[PDB]
């Protein structure tokens, strides 16, 4: 309160969050979804005026386009961007931009003529004091207190493999990979109606999401666990609808997260995303392989499932050669990690030497934001 | 039926001051409004705001710590009207804030302006551009209630609505 | 981020003693620090030397043997601090000294100081000109144990990190 707290806005595909700096997580997260008419607005009286943020929009989908501003951690469209950071100051954060700096979340490798334009844009259209831009992959690895090491990140919206050394991230060994979160979320909903539930509108699509934290779960080996799941027993586990009923969800408990290590039930002829961590492996320096097994970091959107740590053991040994120690480091705030990094380190006073103000943008141009970082 | 009021003006200058909160030194955060009442004036030609009746963010730190149960105390069945309160409650990170309309809409209200008040709510909302999340009773048990305030969050994730009853 | 800490010259003031020994005469070659403690003062705006916890080579001949097992006692997972070690070890010929950083970041520490340790590696390094070796370890296991130490070296040409554990 005052000095300059730090307004921290997240960016992903989806599932987008902002908060204050001090705190240990983000206050709020919402929706990346932008509605405008669709099918000639549904009948009777069209014109008026559409353009949704936030999940107000998502009972809305019928009725209104969306378009993703962001595809898949970068951003196309910059119109419905600009609604996107509107919406969260003044209507989800509810704090004004002038008192609080902000500072922007990047997916790994992003373009350069993207990079100088957003920065444009603080400045003019929200006129805001400093801004920031930082990685989710770097802070991950950086909040666990090494620097050396290969980050898996799980993000909100999109998936990135991205090894870092010395604060570097290696081009060579960063790959992009589409399924993160609100796939999954889709995908859960998908096996599901298979086993004999029915969905099949988009607003009862957001009801999963609260399944899938409560209800994902990663089994010790996935083929001897099939076999017990057949019997049943206590297999099933119970789940809360806001109607009343209960569904019941018994084999699907470790199935759905095999999706990303099994692309194969999908209908993908893909490899699975820990052994695409491998390749990168494979790809780098073959002296600090041994330094990167135990320097591996698990964060974000969905790593938080259960069980999820000791299946990665288990694969990883059976990937790699052998004769050597495979460990991971596993922060309690993995879920937050990315926005934690951002919020903790935007205030302490000698990050106001290192800041990127509205005043320095004025007399270099666009070109300062590529000049003072390292 | 459809938008029974045109507006007044008045609902807008106050809605705009609780939207960028009009506030920076400690002085005015606790002016900051977290519940306003609004009505309809006689005639009901005009939607404004009453001066008499309002809630304030800094009576929680000032003198009153349950802001929610004043706003019951001062909505009485006897008198319909409509209001703007800020949800201030913590989900298990931090708290933040939703802006959500109090409708209070008594059915034992006296009917003459009840009666505007209930066939007023499309036009009321009409210049509200759509609204985020409302909550409405037309009794004193539902108003009164932690649990209706705690269904718009969802439920099964708020560990405090503010801090204390939940 | 990129670098959480601009430098208070505490630490360059006890570095530049290390580099240079500071040390003539047999009195103050036992002196001399092999291993000394570095954090940042509160607030964490200036970085700086422990007083309190140092270790020094004499105490090898002065009355402990295993000045690398001392420095495992004083740097519990519990607090998060950054630290200079001299590597003074053997390889088949004799031995010399390696400048190596010890960072010690536990994943397990109070983490409101070691997220802003965590936060201030390159800031700290950023200080230190490039540092040759490091080692580094988030847990007493890894710091204990005498093969991290000597994976540095290589590992398959020293018989005796400290003249006597491998």
């Amino acid at each position: 309160d005052d000095d300059i707290a730090a307004l921290v806005v997240d960016n992903g595909s989806g599932m987008c969050k902002a908060g204050f700096a001090g705190d240990d997580a983000p206050r709020a997260v919402f929706p990346s979804i932008v509605g405008r008419p669709r099918h000639q607005g549904v009948m009777v009286g069209m014109g008026q005026k559409d353009s949704y943020v936030g999940d107000e929009a998502q009972s809305k989908r019928g009725i209104l386009t969306l378009k993703y501003p962001i595809e898949h951690g970068i951003v196309t469209n910059w119109d419905d961007m600009e609604k996107i950071w509107h919406h969260t100051f003044y209507n989800e954060l509810r704090v004004a931009p002038e008192e609080h700096p902000v500072l922007l979340t990047e997916a790994p490798l992003n373009p350069k003529a993207n990079r100088e334009k957003m920065t444009q844009i603080m400045f003019e259209t929200f006129n805001t004091p400093a801004m920031y831009v930082a990685i989710q992959a770097v802070l991950s690895l950086y909040a666990s207190g090494r620097t050396t090491g290969i980050v898996m990140d799980s993000g909100d919206g999109v998936t990135h493999t991205v090894p870092i050394y010395e604060g570097y991230a290696l081009p060579h060994a960063i790959l992009r990979l589409d399924l993160a979160g609100r796939d999954l979320t889709d995908y859960l909903m998908k096996i599901l109606t298979e086993r004999g539930y029915s969905f099949t509108t988009t607003a009862e699509r957001e009801i999963v999401r609260d399944i899938k934290e409560k209800l994902c779960y990663v089994a010790l080996d996935f083929e001897q666990e099939m076999a017990t799941a057949a019997s049943s027993s206590s297999l099933e586990k119970s789940y809360e609808l806001p109607d009343g009923q209960v569904i019941t969800i018994g084999n699907e408990r470790f199935r759905c997260p095999e999706a990303l290590f099994q692309p194969s039930f999908l209908g993908m002829e893909s490899c699975g995303i820990h052994e695409t961590t491998f390749n990168s492996i494979m790809k780098c320096d073959v002296d600090i392989r041994k330094d990167l097994y135990a320097n591996t970091v698990l964060s974000g959107g969905t790593t938080m499932y259960p069980g999820i740590a000791d299946r990665m053991q288990k694969e990883i040994t059976a990937l790699a050669p052998s004769t050597m120690k495979i460990k991971i480091i596993a922060p309690p705030e993995r879920k937050y990690s990315v926005w934690i990094g951002g919020s903790i380190l935007a205030s302490l006073s000698t990050f106001q030497q290192m800041w990127i103000s509205k005043q320095e943008y004025d007399e270099s141009g666009p070109s300062i934001v590529h000049r003072k970082c390292f | 039926m459809a938008s029974g009021v045109a507006v007044s003006d008045g609902v807008i200058k106050v809605f705009n001051d609780m939207k960028v909160r009009k506030s920076s030194t400690p002085e005015e955060v606790k002016k900051r409004k977290k519940a306003v009442l609004f009505c309809l004036s006689e005639d009901k030609k005009n939607i404004i705001l009453e001066e008499g009746k309002e809630i304030l963010v800094g009576d929680v730190g000032q003198t009153v710590d349950d802001p929610y149960a004043t706003f019951v105390k001062m909505l009485p069945d006897k008198d319909c009207r409509y209001a703007l309160y800020d949800a201030t409650y913590e989900t298990k990170e931090s708290k933040k804030e939703d802006l959500v309309f109090i409708f209070w809409a008594p059915e034992s209200a006296p009917l003459k302006s009840k009666m505007i008040y209930a066939s007023s709510k499309d036009a009321i909302k009409k210049k509200l551009t759509g609204i985020k999340h409302e909550l409405q009773a037309n009794c004193y048990e539902e108003v009164k209630d932690r649990c209706t305030l705690a269904e718009k969050l969802g439920g099964s994730a708020v560990i405090s609505l503010e801090g204390k009853p939940l």
